RNA sequence: GUGGGAGAGGGUGGUGGAAUUCCCGGAGUAGCGGUGAAAUGCGCAGAUACCGGGAGGAACGCCGAUGGCGAAGGCAGCCACCUGGUCCACCCGUGACGCUGAGGCGCGAAAGCGUGGGGAGCAAACCGGAUUAGAUACCCGGGUAGUCCACGCCCUAAACG
RNA sequence: CCGAGGGUAGGGCCCGUGACUGGGGCGAAGUCGUAACAAGGUAGCUGUACCGGAAGGUGCGGCUGGA
RNA sequence: CGCGGGGUGGAGCAGCCUGGUAGCUCGUCGGGCUCAUAACCCGAAGGUCGUCGGUUCAAAUCCGGCCCCCGCAACCA
RNA sequence: GUGGUUCGUGGAGCCAUGGGGGAAUCUGGGCGGACCACCGCCUAAGGCUAAGUACUCCGGGUGACCGAUAGCGCACCAGUA
RNA sequence: CGAGCUAGCCCUGGCCAGGGUGAAGCUGGGGUGAGACCCAGUGGAGGCCCGAACCGGUGGGGGAUGCAAACCCCUCGGAUG
RNA sequence: CGAAUGCCGGCAUGAGUAACGAUAAAGAGGGUGAGAAUCCCUCUCGCCGUAAGCCCAAGGGUUCCUACGCAAUGGUCGUCAGCGUAGGGUUAGGCGGGACCUAAGGUGAAGCCGAAAGGCGUAGCCGAAGGGCAGCCGGUUAAUAUUCCGGCCCUUCCCGCAGGUGCGAUGGGGGGACGCUCUAGGCUAGGGGGACCGGAGCCAUGGACGAGCCCGGCCAGAAGCGCAGGGUGGGAGGUAGGCAAAUCCGCCUCCCAACAAGCUCUGCGUGGUGGGGAAGCCCGUACGGGUGACAACCCCCCGAAGCCAGGGAGCCAAGAAAAGCCUCUAAGCACAACCUGCGGGAACCCGUACCGCAAACCGACACAGGUGGGCGGGUGCAAGAGCACUCAGGCGCGCGGGAGAACCCUCGCCAAGGAACUCUGCAAGUUGGCCCCGUAACUUCGGGAGAAGGGGUGCUCCCUGGGGUGAUGAGCCCCGGGGAGCCGCAGUGAACAGGCUCUGGCGACUGUUUACCAAAAACACAGCUCUCUGCGAACUCGUAAGAGGAGGUAUAGGGAGCGACGCUUGCCCGGUGCCGGAAGGUCAAGGGGAGGGGUGCAAGCCCCGAACCGAAGCCCCGGUGAACGGCGGCCGUAACUAUAACGGUCCUAAGGUAGCGAAAUUCCUUGUCGGGUAAGUUCCGACCUGCACGAAAAGCGUAACGACCGGAGCGCUGUCUCGGCGAGGGACCCGGUGAAAUUGAACUGGCCGUGAAGAUGCGGCCUACCCGUGGCAGGACGAAAAGACCCCGUGGAGCUUUACUGCAGC
RNA sequence: UCGAUGUCGGCUCGUCGCAUCCUGGGGCUGAAGAAGGUCCCAAGGGUUGGGCUGUUCGCCCAUUAAAGCGGCACGCGAGCU
């Protein structure tokens, strides 16, 4: 839906906030299962190695369930859907009859009170997790494992999915959010449905501060700098570059393919 | 204005203390040099309890 | 009211085959495309034509009519749901409850616009190749917006009987 | 107190005038090309969209006021 | 003032660097087609190569000096 | 592929070795400056071994060494203020 | 050897007088087939406004062997981010 | 040694000169003393009072208190001191920190890596103004006090008795546990008033013996109460999860509650008792002591930002951890152990003085600078921590006395004119708070807005409407209305408090920046687009291990550019880049050996060595511009001239579209028209001949916004005509202390000449007794910095690239 | 003169030259008069305010007896901007 504001201030006239109506009466989270201390820090042991990180709201990590094959066969009741500061998506709090409480990343269409479960069994319904094999060709799916028993790694961003395209002996072909065509092992779990919160892309930050709230420090142009700092630094009053556009570290930034050629992963990929 | 000396006992101790110098080869040599020199004070005297 | 009937009338969800284009495998060569005639273009780096597989979008051949439906615009593969209009028969109920309609309000082809998706074919602009005195056209080889979908605008027409 | 009028400030409508600009009408025999009327030598017209010295051309849907 | 590029039939341009031969498109002129003009077709004409010198057997062509033309430069103060 | 030696790729041996290949036990093996023949010299891939040699924190001796701006930074409670 | 100054980030704390303006959303009324929407009243949003603390450092003057190796005076920017 | 802007030391000059450190301010009497403006005391005066007053923390480290001192330290003096000598002073189970806990980060057994040194590292450990944890009020010292003492009250341990129970962990669960804005109810701190209570006293100078003036009317406090408020459901089954096990927790399912009824838990009142208790007067202090006193200790009102507290509501950016504590069981042990009550005993270590917005901290100084947290009274002005005055409390800033010139600083006023000043209204004025009328273009519908422009503002009396606290009233406190009237030049009478408008450029906007000459139109910014990246991601850092990215996964991450929003962003892929091409050419080691060479009597041993087989790269074939970039010349033509829709021709990869244009771009240039003016190189509008705009190094616009920059007008003025006067701090004179750069020596005039070309010093002439004080700046090519421009040196550094040569990386 | 001779303009303050702008005296005039022209003498005094531009200079506006030209380190920054 997206919340919109009137221009009672500049920067309030474009600003735009998510709709939280799917956030069920459960705004503060769940101890026990999560949260952990989350360790803010824009850099490695010592030095900054990703520029322009820092500031922005304190967070608690929700330790979510990315391998659903523990509770094969054990169903769970979806108890709530809550805000997760550390991902684009929303998260489902679910209660297993087992007693155990996990969070699943919350797919589009998930309703509270719903039944959900994981395993070879598993009715093909939104929320359920299955090894890729038993899932019908053509159904859209998410939180897909890359290699079996290694955890969900594909399609967890808000409003993303992959679609099952066909099969090939032990592998089923996937079409990933990027549009790539991937052979992913049959035995990999993946949960049916799309991610949801799909209006995430429609949000307009609206002002500088908002950027900072999310811990995004000001990014400065190479043009703004000096020859010591950047290939684009200097010279006089503005300058068009004077070389093929580059990163600060000298590599070209328009076109230069960067995936290494001899990756053994290659023989499992069929697209862009 | 604000000058450059902003005394802090803890800082002076953690920074220039006998135990800091002892911790690394760089520092151990400092004690060696100061000893051979005949320095009355190997490290700065940080006070208080 | 009761009981019936035809229909591409509307909206949503799902689905089927033919064809084109691109990709992959096989087989296969010296030309294919195209036109008034050509050239541009594509092709021994293996094109065209032929067989197998896969992908994707869009439009539904025959039935089809000089036919049907709607208030117009408009509506056509098939299926299910939701839904409007309407004709007949019986003459059962109400009982003049009617007709029209400034304004208002809704709907309103195509092109266009916003946001996002999609993109096979086609195709403004644009680039080439021929034609001409010239060609910013007509023909030909490419080609992007758009053409498709969702939501929001736009309100025009030879919106014509 | 009110009160003609005078004064200060800010608006509304109207008329005049203005470098320069936009298209319009009119003015016997200047230029360019041929769009329309015959199937007008590309059927025409059309709402719209883009392009072009110019008439105009092309895309899309429409009309018969053409076959 | 300095620099380097250029003046060739009526128009716009080739011809030079490796000196002997001035070519193209248009235009002009004569002839056709047409009722006529243009288009088109068949013929033909037209250039002291900016000027002064010499270099060579021979100069548009190579080397000097003036003459207009274009282009660049003129910075530190 | 490099280092060592006077040797800087040189006709470049010798001595060490990171990489690849990879033997033999005296009729076995290395060397005498590419290499080959001859004539010779040595016996690699385990280890230890006084003395003669270096220095001067410390003690002593001596000076065609200084004599308080000299001589050690310091003759003096100086690596101090 | 230095981040006890300065720059950024990390962890844990603190501070921001008093005034203005009045968004959404609620509630009532209106409107409609249901809506949209429109009036109020309520509400109390914002890199919103005036202005101390606080953070600055705009213009002018002074100062110039200074009170000060960047200061003083009047003036001025921000002040729930 | 005579020179090195030489080195060390010593002493001159400037010179009794500049200064003596905030313009908050002093005067007198009396002490003391060898000696007093400067020390003590008293009286008067002034300054601070969201401090210039109190309390913490850091830092400092004896500066504390006292006795005796004044050589030096003190910008003067000093009898004084933060200085010299000595002596004394810092008392804790409850305050802070440690025998408690975890944060970032550190360290780091396991493990991983690294020539060495060392680098990483889930467990643990360390690490704190954050979690935890038991003391309040008074009194005493010259100097400590939540530490001593008094009263009242608590905490752990250890050992007993007495009563309870399956007790029991570093293991399970629960809790601890958390944002920002706004907030309700009830309290407390604190404050105002009182005809009431308590007090020495006091009637002055015209009046007042009065419900007069003045001063004060509290603090702490266990249990039990009372009032507010915070936390919490109770059963019974079933159970497969909480990494062993649980009765606990979790998840089901039935009952009864749904209330805070009940349990607890805090706060606040009250409380046995304990303590404090003014002005004034009298004393001797360097200060405290006594009396007031058997002190009184009561009633209203305002009331927090603090307390109940984990309260409530809203919002998106979604808000530590661990222990203590509750609970559940495990091994064990159930004569143990643990819980409750009561007794007795035990209770360590380090800090404690003083300064603490400053003369004791950071700035070489008793330095107009910098320094975190809490209290911070009253009155008035709408409010407030603002401003004026002033409680408590603390100060008059460690040179003074005169004078009353120039000039400077800071300040006040000014006839007439009013921007004529000037690069510029620079500066200075005008305006200024609050209530009420009233407000335009334009606009993204919010705004523009405090638009503009106006009016009101004191005091007195009369009438009158709402609340709040009390009971539905009096009072006490907040907000209103109406009507008469009074005084002055003037009523936010003092202080604090916008000058306004029109029109351009740039940048959308709040932000950011060259600490110490630039705050901007530069950076940033939401947003747009291109490109890389399928996850052990790309990229970054690191030799490595490893880490960031990210406990993220294409709606995500990195890189580049543009830079809100509107309308848009043309043509060129020839060169360079990047992308795509199992063909071809070239292409290194390696393979391969036709063939040849050297030695051997030979078997042999050792050399070179052509075919051919050999990657990436380059070549070559394509693509791609929100990739690097680029986007023409010359002639002719219309029935007045003029101009050229129209044509010719050359060349290119293509030959700049729209929009804009004498511009933050225009040389010629003050282009030419128009506008503002008496007059306009600037400004605004146009034209286009664009030296040398033009589309994401974006193009053209845009409301709002700005300590930006330009042009104009109103208002107002000492900016100016053109100055004048007054004020205070200096300047001047006197007493006290007393610097500096500079300096070859000096017995240091003018002119015209001359000289290395600008002479006090040389020539000629002219002038001129010796020495100071206040002033002025023409000169000593005055001082200051071994010119920062310029060149030179086969000097140096930062930067760049299709310079050379390497290296990392790929 | 580079071990420094501050560099345009303005402002303040002057002073000097004369090849004189005005005022005084004068000759020739194609000088009727008035007013001019032009040459000689003469520096004693005077030689305005504004718009524009950093400007010097210039161009304007309104005046005037006139709206002079040059030098003094393009006079003058230990005098200012
Ligand atoms: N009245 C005509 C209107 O204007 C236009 O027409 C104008 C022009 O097109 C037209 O120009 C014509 C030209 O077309 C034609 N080929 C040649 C002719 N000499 C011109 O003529 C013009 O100029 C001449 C001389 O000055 C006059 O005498 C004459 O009146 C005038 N029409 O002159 C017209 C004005 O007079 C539109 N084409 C027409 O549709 C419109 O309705
Ligand atoms: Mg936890
Ligand atoms: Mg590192
Ligand atoms: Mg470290
Ligand atoms: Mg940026
Ligand atoms: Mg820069
Ligand atoms: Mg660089
Ligand atoms: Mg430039
Ligand atoms: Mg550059
Ligand atoms: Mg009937
Ligand atoms: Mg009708
Ligand atoms: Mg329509
Ligand atoms: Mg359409
Ligand atoms: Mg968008
Ligand atoms: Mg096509
Ligand atoms: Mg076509
Ligand atoms: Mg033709
Ligand atoms: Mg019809
Ligand atoms: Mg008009
Ligand atoms: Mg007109
Ligand atoms: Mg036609
Ligand atoms: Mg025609
Ligand atoms: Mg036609
Ligand atoms: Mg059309
Ligand atoms: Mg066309
Ligand atoms: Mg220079
Ligand atoms: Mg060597
Ligand atoms: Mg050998
Ligand atoms: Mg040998
Ligand atoms: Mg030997
Ligand atoms: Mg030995
Ligand atoms: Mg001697
Ligand atoms: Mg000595
Ligand atoms: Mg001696
Ligand atoms: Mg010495
Ligand atoms: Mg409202
Ligand atoms: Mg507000
Ligand atoms: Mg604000
Ligand atoms: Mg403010
Ligand atoms: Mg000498
Ligand atoms: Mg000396
Ligand atoms: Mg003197
Ligand atoms: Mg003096
Ligand atoms: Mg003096
Ligand atoms: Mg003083
Ligand atoms: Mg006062
Ligand atoms: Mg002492
Ligand atoms: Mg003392
Ligand atoms: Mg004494
Ligand atoms: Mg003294
Ligand atoms: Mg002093
Ligand atoms: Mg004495
Ligand atoms: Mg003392
Ligand atoms: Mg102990
Ligand atoms: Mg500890
Ligand atoms: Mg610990
Ligand atoms: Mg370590
Ligand atoms: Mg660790
Ligand atoms: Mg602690
Ligand atoms: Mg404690
Ligand atoms: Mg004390
Ligand atoms: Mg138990
Ligand atoms: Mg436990
Ligand atoms: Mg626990
Ligand atoms: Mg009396
Ligand atoms: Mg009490
Ligand atoms: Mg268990
Ligand atoms: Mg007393
Ligand atoms: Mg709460
Ligand atoms: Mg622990
Ligand atoms: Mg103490
Ligand atoms: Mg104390
Ligand atoms: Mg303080
Ligand atoms: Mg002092
Ligand atoms: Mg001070
Ligand atoms: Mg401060
Ligand atoms: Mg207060
Ligand atoms: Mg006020
Ligand atoms: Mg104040
Ligand atoms: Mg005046
Ligand atoms: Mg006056
Ligand atoms: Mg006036
Ligand atoms: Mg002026
Ligand atoms: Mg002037
Ligand atoms: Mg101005
Ligand atoms: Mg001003
Ligand atoms: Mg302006
Ligand atoms: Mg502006
Ligand atoms: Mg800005
Ligand atoms: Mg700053
Ligand atoms: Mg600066
Ligand atoms: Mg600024
Ligand atoms: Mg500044
Ligand atoms: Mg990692
Ligand atoms: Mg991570
Ligand atoms: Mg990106
Ligand atoms: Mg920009
Ligand atoms: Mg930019
Ligand atoms: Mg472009
Ligand atoms: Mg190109
Ligand atoms: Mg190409
Ligand atoms: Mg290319
Ligand atoms: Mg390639
Ligand atoms: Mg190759
Ligand atoms: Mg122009
Ligand atoms: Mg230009
Ligand atoms: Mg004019
Ligand atoms: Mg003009
Ligand atoms: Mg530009
Ligand atoms: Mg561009
Ligand atoms: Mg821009
Ligand atoms: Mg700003
Ligand atoms: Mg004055
Ligand atoms: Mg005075
Ligand atoms: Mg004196
Ligand atoms: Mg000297
Ligand atoms: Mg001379
Ligand atoms: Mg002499
Ligand atoms: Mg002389
Ligand atoms: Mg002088
Ligand atoms: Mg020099
Ligand atoms: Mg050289
Ligand atoms: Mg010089
Ligand atoms: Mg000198
Ligand atoms: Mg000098
Ligand atoms: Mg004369
Ligand atoms: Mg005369
Ligand atoms: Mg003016
Ligand atoms: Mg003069
Ligand atoms: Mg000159
Ligand atoms: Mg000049
Ligand atoms: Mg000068
Ligand atoms: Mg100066
Ligand atoms: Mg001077």
């Amino acid at each position: 839906a997206v919340k919109k504001f009137k221009p009672y201030t500049p920067s309030r006239r474009f600003m735009t906030v998510a709709d939280f109506s799917e956030i069920t009466k459960t705004e503060p989270e769940k101890s026990l299962v999560k949260p952990l201390k989350k360790t803010g820090g824009r850099n490695n042991q010592g030095r900054i190695t990703v520029r322009f990180r820092g500031g922005g709201h304190k967070r608690l990590y929700r330790i979510i369930d990315f391998k659903r094959w523990d509770k094969v066969g054990i169903p769970a009741k979806v108890a709530a859907i809550e805000y997760d500061p550390n991902r684009s998506a929303r998260i489902a709090l679910l209660h297993y009859v087992d007693g155990e409480k996990r969070y699943i990343i919350a797919p589009d269409g998930l309703q509270v009170g719903q039944q959900v479960v994981a395993g070879p069994d598993a009715p093909i319904q939104v929320g359920n997790a299955l090894p890729l094999r038993f899932i019908p060709v053509g159904t859209v799916v998410h939180a897909v494992e890359l290699e079996p028993k290694k955890g969900a790694k594909l399609a967890r961003a808000a409003g993303t999915s992959a679609q099952i395209q066909g099969r090939e002996g032990d592998y089923v072909i996937l079409r990933l959010p990027s549009g790539e065509l991937r052979k992913v092992h049959g035995e990999c779990y993946a949960t049916v449905g799309a991610v949801g919160n799909a209006d995430h892309k429609n949000i307009v930050l609206g002002k500088a501060g908002r950027s900072r709230w999310l811990g995004r420090r000001p990014h400065v142009r190479g043009a703004a700098m000096n020859p010591v700092d950047h290939p684009h630094g200097g010279g006089e009053g503005r300058a068009p570059r004077g070389r093929p556009p580059a990163s600060p570290w000298g590599w070209q930034t328009k076109g230069l393919k960067t995936r290494k050629r001899r990756k053994p992963s290659s023989r499992f990929i069929i697209a862009r | 204005m604000k000058r450059t000396w902003q005394p802090n006992r803890r800082k002076r101790a953690k920074t220039h203390g006998f135990r800091a110098r002892m911790r690394t080869p760089g520092g151990r040599k400092v004690l060696k040099r100061r000893r051979q020199k005949g320095r009355w004070r190997l490290t700065p005297a940080v006070r208080k309890r």
